[PDB]
RNA sequence: UUGACCUCAAAUCAGGUAGGAGUACCCGCUGAACUUAAGCAUAUCAAUAAGCGGAGGAAAAGAAACCAACCGGGAUUGCCUUAGUAACGGCGAGUGAAGCGGCAAAAGCUCAAAUUUGAAAUCUGGUACCUUCGGUGCCCGAGUUGUAAUUUGGAGAGGGCAA
RNA sequence: UUUGUAAAGUGCCUUCGAAGAGUCGAGUUGUUUGGGAAUGCAGCUCUAAGUGGGUGGUAAAUUCCAUCUAAAGCUAAAUAU
């Protein structure tokens, strides 16, 4: 059992662990599946980009707050200070996080500038029609990095 | 038995009409592997258990 | 304000109006036809030499009758098909599961002179 | 050969009834002749014929009932659709397209605008 | 409005009025069956905020459940195992009594769908509940989309999969550091962290 | 005395619905012991197999009475890492998560609680018609022990003002 | 067909701003957890509150802070097969 000169090995295999082995042979296969999803959705969305905008946001706890990160959505203050309302921002393609609050000025100004650079660099089709087909960019996060 | 219900006699009727060899003409038929009847139930060998 | 007298000391369900049925639609679309008619009551005659002996001698037709029929429906099907009166009927169940009807005619009709009219002889 | 279906769909009920009674006499007079000769394939092509008549009569008796419950509610259970048990269950297209009037106001007020990030 | 007054009266249950009404109603409900129909809710404020829109196709049942611990089976108190798993008396039944009441009145009324249920009364022997069942194929429910989601075939027997108001409580489902063993449902987050994840290129 | 109300019934009343099967995956209850500890009574196997109740093409979960303690993040789920870690354990045998981070996918919302009171404005059923998964009229019924409209925590309501 | 003197949104001021109880929480008991002076569930017993409540992973009081709203509900795709 315990033997010659070898570390203590902890291996959590005293269960029926062969009932629950999940090997991922489908990996590259599922990749093709997801890419077809991002083809199929990219035919449906009427040429709008796939993803919505996400805000510049400052990371949590002491290890990670040196970086900056794509958040969830713009606040109800950043959206309102961009000139447009909340539900209209939802319809434009601006993702809105209703519950986060701004207590920083650089992040607020970066998000408002990000909304200005977005709202200036889109064109919105009329409700009625005549539809000038504008050749979608698939990624909105890569366009505004 | 010698004085029966109907259901058991109905199954005896089926057990009679199955107790026969192959028709002689099937052994000439195309793609045939059936060379005899592998379900001949006799009364001295196998009791059918109703 | 005034109380009804009750001579019994037992209370039971009041006699209420059990209403009839009047559906919005029929139970099934088409009422099914006659499942067991005279064409399906008798199926074949029987031409064993014993049955032919009873035909030629005992004035009795020997038919193979369907498993659902009874001595009433056979006493009616022969009169409907062959237009001949029918005495006592005797139906056994053959051991291969098909019913056998010994139908005895009256003395007015000859069993051979109807057996060659139906064909089997 | 036997009878054909399009030739029976022109005849009335009274002609189909006598057509069926003649063929059921034909079965009797062939089942008598089946035993006095070694083989008789012809009986196959008479009993199929009775099947054909028993289709058409039933068909002409069903669609007539389909015209006496036409358009109204509550047609019988063998005339309404089958499809499966689980589709004869939960909401139809109307009862699942129903939405409350507040959310109709919110669908008309702010619909999904078709946009594009180009310039 | 008049529901704040009923709410504040029902929050004071050891006052003289509510203990008289408690005693009269516990007698009246004990004189009837176990599972029986209530013509009208006895707590319209508390029925109403659980979802009782009083119209056609909403049904109140009232139900007693036998009170106390769950005594085990295994005849004559012998368990035939270790002395760990050897107690017979003091076992305590991981679901609530309110879940037992909901499952029983969802088995009697089996065409109906249970929405929620609430406490009405208790004595030493029984607890008494009112369950607030919805009839899903009535046409006043199959439209007007505030309530047609109960028409869906995935909501069959909510009370017996733990999806009512006391089901998700007694399944331990909530957000938190406190609910870690059971937050996505206990047994899926058991099987996904005793799964051996093995890739094509072994990490 | 006749008419309502309430509560409870009866009908082969009008129209509906439930059971049963399959169970690979899912949601719960209930629940062992072999075994490991080189013995065994806690432990371990295992919150497992067996038993039972319930669904679907996925189910469940889900828009924070959350995580955090940062320059704060933002519903849920899943993957890689955290991590064989912090912790539990005759502190033995063993057991053993979570926040952060990268990614896949991202969609948000609804009742109760406020007199609409110059007007239940709501809903079901029957009957008639039709451009009949539905629409209109009329007539009963539900319902004010309260159905609709307005609002739902991020806001919002009643007023006043200018677009 | 133009469904319509209807609906919707935006700005300023004033008075407000209703928010779920035998439930939260607590004692004991069984069970479970990695949860350690009690992580979750559950039985009984006691039973709230309103500038309140819950959580902030060693019990307790005192003074602050932080962060979200319970005890009612719906919901695709990623996921398992």
């Amino acid at each position: 059992a315990i033997s010659k000169n070898l570390p203590i090995l902890k291996n959590h295999f005293r269960k029926h662990w062969q009932e629950r082995v999940k090997v991922h042979f489908d990996q590259a296969g599922k990749k093709v599946s997801r890419r077809n999803a991002r083809a199929t959705r990219a035919a449906k969305i009427a040429p709008r980009p796939l993803d919505l905008l996400r805000p510049v946001v400052r990371a949590p706890t002491v290890k990670y707050n040196r970086k900056v990160r794509a958040g969830r959505g713009f606040t109800l203050a950043e959206v309102k200070a961009a000139g447009l309302t909340a539900a209209y921002a939802r319809t434009i393609g601006i993702a809105v996080d209703h519950r986060r609050q701004n207590r920083n000025q650089e992040i607020f100004d970066a998000n408002v500038q990000r909304l200005k650079e977005y709202q200036s660099k889109i064109i919105v089709f009329p409700r009625n029609g005549k539809a000038p087909e504008a050749e979608q960019v698939l990624s909105a996060a890569a366009t505004f990095p | 038995a010698a004085q029966k219900s109907f259901r058991i006699k109905q199954k005896m009727a089926k057990a009679k009409k199955q107790n026969r060899p192959l028709p002689q003409w099937i052994r000439l038929r195309t793609n045939n592997t059936i060379r005899y009847n592998a379900k001949r139930r006799n009364w001295r060998r196998t009791k059918m258990n109703i | 304000k005034a109380l009804k007298v009750r001579t019994s000391a037992t209370f039971r369900l009041p006699k209420t109006l059990k209403l009839a049925r009047a559906p919005k639609y029929a139970s099934k679309a088409v009422p099914h036809y006659n499942r067991l008619d005279s064409y399906k009551v008798i199926e074949q005659p029987i031409t064993s030499e014993t049955a032919m002996k009873k035909v030629e001698d005992g004035n009795i037709l020997v038919f193979q009758v369907s498993m659902k029929a009874n001595k009433y429906q056979i006493k009616k099907a022969v009169k409907e098909l062959y237009e001949v009166d029918v005495l006592k009927v005797n139906t056994l169940v053959r051991p291969n599961g098909t019913k056998k009807a010994y139908v005895r005619l009256t003395a007015d009709y000859d069993a051979l002179d109807i057996a060659n009219r139906i064909g089997y002889i | 050969a036997g009878v054909k279906a399009y030739e029976l769909r022109t005849k009335s009920k009274e002609q189909l009834a006598s057509q069926l009674v003649d063929l059921k006499k034909e079965l009797a007079e062939l089942k008598v002749q089946k035993l006095s000769r070694p083989s008789l394939p012809k009986i196959k092509t008479v009993r199929k014929s009775i099947a054909c008549v028993l289709t058409v009569i039933n068909e002409q008796q069903r669609e007539a009932v389909r015209q006496l419950y036409k358009g109204k509610k509550y047609q019988p259970k063998d005339l309404r659709a089958k499809k499966t048990r689980a589709l004869r269950r939960a909401l139809t297209k109307f009862e699942a397209s129903q939405v409350t009037e507040k959310q109709r106001k919110k669908q008309i007020a702010f619909p999904q605008r078709k946009y594009a990030i180009k310039a | 409005g008049a529901y704040k007054y009923l709410e504040e009266l029902q929050r004071k249950k050891q006052s003289d009025v509510l203990r008289f009404l408690q005693r009269v109603r516990v007698w009246e409900y004990r004189q009837k069956n176990v599972i029986h129909r209530a013509a009208r809710p006895t707590r319209p404020d508390k029925a109403r905020r659980l979802g009782y829109k009083a119209k056609q196709g909403f049904v109140i049942y009232r139900v007693r459940v036998r009170r106390g611990n769950r005594k085990r089976p295994v005849p004559k108190g012998a368990t035939y195992g270790k002395p760990t798993n050897q107690g017979v008396n003091e076992l305590k039944y991981q679901r609530s009594l309110r879940a037992t009441a909901e499952e029983r009145v969802g088995r009697r009324a089996a065409n109906l769908r249970v929405l929620n249920s609430y406490w009405v009364n208790q004595d030493s022997t029984y607890k008494y509940f009112e369950v607030i069942l919805v009839d899903p194929q009535h046409k006043a429910i199959r439209r007007d989309a505030r309530y047609n989601w109960i028409c869906d075939p995935v909501h069959k027997h909510r009370e017996a999969r733990g999806l009512t108001a006391t089901g998700k409580k007694s399944r331990g489902i909530n957000k938190g550091h406190k609910f870690n063993n059971t937050k996505a449902g206990r047994r899926k987050t058991w099987k996904r962290q005793n799964t051996l994840s093995l890739w094509r290129y072994r990490k």
